[PDB]
């Protein structure tokens, strides 16, 4: 019996089999329907986006369209992995600070619609920490939604210090779409959002000193890069390369009054007992696609240094595989019989209903 | 935020500890562990926690990950037991081994009621306490190690 591991991101499904070193299916968490007013899912929706309007059933880690989410899960099982879900214990994941009803309904659908024999819902950042070989540290997880900070001590997340920011990769894509209009380019539709997402992933970076970088960009063309669009048109981008992810550090770029990711990391550490803070500062683990910008770890190092006590030893850990760290941690834990012992069984669900998820999954 | 309405409302509770204590009862490696002063060592082998024979204690394969439980008498009572649990990560250990060693360290901590203090020991970065566990010449690093438990996705 092989367990399935599915990390349902806001942007991408990462799915596969426990014991594998990587997810075998990674595809967009999207359902497409004809732009002219039946549906397509994942890679195929992306391929035919020319005639489709694309919708993400998850926003900021919360499922907002349950019918489309069911389509995503069905596609994951039957079309991608090509498994019968009633044969496989299944590990799912979730962002922290979600409303409790999200995982209740995940549990209900998995048992009542997909008939899984057993399942568990894990907190993403905890999986990332184990993937890094640690029991103590503070995870900064940022995907296509929900940037979160989770400090963990001796294997237990510290709930009073968990922080969440509903600002992540999708917001950065949308902001790049907006600022590319200043250059006279027009990216507006859901299909165009996916093009801009690709430009962001290929060409953006975090400046070490934002104001200096802005001056460099005005002094010459040294920071410019070109990008070939699907129709063959070649565009040029300049200071947008680093203004886009600067939003992580300055959420006011999109009109949010929130603390940026450096100050939120610092605030999370400061909510923890003083005697463990040195270990958290020395073990800041980044996970998720929005932590992949070149320069982000060095900028984090600089900004946390400026906030922390002057002698504090600070280290940012940025695993090269961190787009998949949550999934990998799940693959490891789901390979352990004692972890599976905690999973909700079909009989437990039949007798207790969705409430059981809160009594078993931590 | 509203922790109480959220999926983290039951973190930090006695219920969380109870469930994890129960899970730890399902690992044969912990039966009998921590019953007397000394050092007990296990190596991760394809996700399993496997005892290391006493004659090898202090020799560690650079390709592997280990859990080392040091049971000792605390200053407060010479007839009681306290615990340091070290997980040692070889310079060449693979991600499945280090992640399992981390998770199973937490599990042994649970099994022993939370009392063990955890120490992460990467090869070349071992703490003063870890260096003090083995007699003169006792700490030795060996070439090689056991194969990863992961299947490689091409
Ligand atoms: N190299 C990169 N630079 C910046 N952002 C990236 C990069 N690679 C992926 N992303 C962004 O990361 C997000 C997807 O990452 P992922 O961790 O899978 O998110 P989720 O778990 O929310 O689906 C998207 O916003 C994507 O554009
Ligand atoms: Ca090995
Ligand atoms: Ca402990
Ligand atoms: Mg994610």
């Amino acid at each position: 019996t092989t367990a399935l591991v599915c990390d349902n991101g806001s942007g991408l499904v990462k799915a596969g089999f426990a014991g594998d070193d990587a997810p075998r299916a990674v595809f967009p968490s999207i359902v497409g329907r004809p732009r002219h007013q039946d549906s397509y899912v994942g890679d195929e929706a992306q391929s035919k986006r020319g005639i489709l309007t694309l919708k993400y059933p998850i926003e900021h880690g919360i499922i907002t369209n349950w019918d489309d989410m069911e389509k995503i899960w069905h596609h994951t099982f039957y079309n991608e992995l090509r498994v019968a879900p009633e044969e496989h214990p299944t590990l799912l994941t979730e962002a922290p600070l979600n409303p409790k009803a999200n995982r209740e309904k995940m549990t209900q659908i998995m048992f009542e619609t997909f008939n899984v024999p057993a399942m568990y819902v894990a907190i993403q950042a905890v999986l990332s920490l184990y993937a890094s070989g640690r029991t103590t540290g503070i995870v900064l997880d940022s995907g296509d939604g929900v940037t979160h900070n989770v400090p963990i001590y001796e294997g237990y997340a510290l709930p009073h210090a968990i922080m969440r920011l509903d600002l992540a990769g999708r917001d950065l894509t949308d902001y790049l779409m907006k600022i590319l209009t200043e250059r006279g380019y027009s990216f507006v539709t859901t299909a165009e959002r996916e093009i801009v997402r690709d430009i962001k992933e290929k060409l953006c970076y975090v400046a070490l000193d934002f104001e200096n970088e802005m001056a460099t960009a005005a002094s010459s063309s040294s920071l410019e890069k070109s990008y070939e669009l699907p129709d063959g048109q070649v565009i040029t981008i300049g200071n947008e390369r680093f203004r886009c992810p600067e939003t992580l550090f300055q959420p006011s770029f999109i009109g949010m009054e929130s603390a940026g990711i450096h100050e939120t990391t610092y605030n999370s550490i400061m909510k923890c007992d003083i005697d463990i803070r040195k270990d958290l500062y020395a073990n800041n683990v980044m996970s998720g696609g929005t932590t992949m910008y070149p320069g982000i770890a060095d900028r984090m190092q600089k900004e946390i240094t400026a906030l922390a006590p002057s002698t504090m030893k600070i280290k940012i850990i940025a695993p090269p595989e961190r787009k998949y760290s949550v999934w990998i941690g799940g693959s490891i834990l789901a390979s352990l019989s004692t972890f599976q012992q905690m999973w909700i069984t079909k009989q437990e669900y039949d007798e207790a209903g969705p409430s059981i998820v809160h009594r078993k999954c931590f | 935020y509203n922790i109480a309405d959220s999926n983290i409302a039951n973190l930090g509770t006695e219920l969380e500890k109870k469930v994890k204590l129960e899970a730890s009862q399902h690992e044969d490696a912990w039966k009998g562990a921590g019953k007397q002063v000394g050092v007990e060592i296990w190596r991760i082998q394809q996700f399993k926690v496997v005892p290391v024979p006493k004659k090898h204690h202090g020799s560690f394969y650079t390709g592997d990950s280990y859990i080392v439980l040091s049971t000792y008498h605390p200053k407060t009572n010479p007839d009681k037991l306290a615990y340091d649990v070290h997980f040692w990560l070889g310079a060449f250990t693979t991600q499945d081994e280090a992640g399992t060693a981390a998770y199973k360290t937490v599990e042994l901590d649970d099994y022993l009621g939370g009392l063990p203090v955890q120490y992460r020991e990467v090869q070349g970065y071992e703490s003063e306490r870890f260096l003090s566990l083995f007699p003169k010449g006792g700490l030795r690093i060996l070439d090689g190690g056991v194969e990863t438990g992961f299947h490689h996705v091409e």
